[PDB]
């Protein structure tokens, strides 16, 4: 009587796929001042549980949510496989994963001393991935010059952009990029980065499964959780 | 890539 999932699925073994997608974005000042800051979260289940489950989520202050029409600390039937149970956004005590700190030095009217350096801000336990920076320049660049003791960097000059490559990263660390700029006689810099945590501060509490019909309770449910947190807009002026 | 246990 359910019309997004039917009657009489069996699974030999009850699994439960629990992804917490985050993305965070942030706008600073170079001065370190949290100009506007939020994290827009999904939680995407992959269900491989037997018959005709009754599903109870739990897990700090979310702002919105938007569950799925199958949610009534919140019951429901989940469909079979991959569904979106909710989405929601956060905007109070974010974890800020990296600290960018741009630094500018005009040469006269033909050279541009820069200095970037960003903090990795979180358990050193953990890495950061898929670090990247792009340092804008200006339109008037004849050419670019530019050293980094980690990772690498490029002068996209088509794109008017230094773009600084970083494969890992882990937490309470410090990396710095220097360039020159020479320049024919202010966008802001940009991350990108990939977290193995909810920079919300969302964990997941417990995911109970009910069946009174079938001949399983919620110990038998192997249960798994996944916590992935990405840049969206991460900008520091200067 | 990795799931941890959720408990």
């Amino acid at each position: 009587q359910i019309g997004w999932r039917r009657e009489g699925i069996k699974y030999r073994r009850n699994e439960l796929f629990l992804d917490v997608l985050e993305s965070v974005n942030l706008l600073m000042s170079p001065q370190g001042q949290v100009l506007s800051a939020h994290v827009s979260g999904r939680v995407v289940m992959k269900s491989y549980l037997s018959g005709m489950p009754e599903c109870k989520f739990g897990m700090i202050a979310i702002d919105d949510c938007t569950f799925h029409q199958c949610v009534r600390s919140i019951s429901f039937i989940p469909p079979d496989g991959e569904f979106e149970l909710m989405r929601y956004r956060t905007t109070k005590d974010i974890i800020l994963p990296f600290r960018v700190i741009p630094l500018v030095r005009e040469v006269g009217r033909t050279k541009l001393e820069v200095k970037v350096v960003i903090k990795s801000n979180f358990k050193p336990s953990l890495l950061a991935q898929k670090i990247e920076v792009r340092i804008p320049t200006p339109l008037n660049t004849s050419g670019v010059q530019v050293i980094c003791m980690k990772g690498k960097a490029k002068y996209k000059a088509s794109e008017n952009a230094i773009v600084w490559k970083i494969k890992r990263m882990a937490g309470m660390k410090e990396s710095q990029i220097s360039a020159e700029i020479e320049l024919l006689p202010r966008p802001p810099i940009s991350m990108n980065f990939e977290v193995p945590f909810a920079p919300s501060g969302l964990k997941v509490r417990y995911l109970k499964v009910f069946e009174p019909k079938l001949n399983y309770s919620d110990h038998d449910v192997i249960k798994w959780v996944r916590y992935i947190g990405r840049s969206g807009i991460y900008e520091t002026r200067c | 890539y990795c799931y941890e246990q959720l408990n």
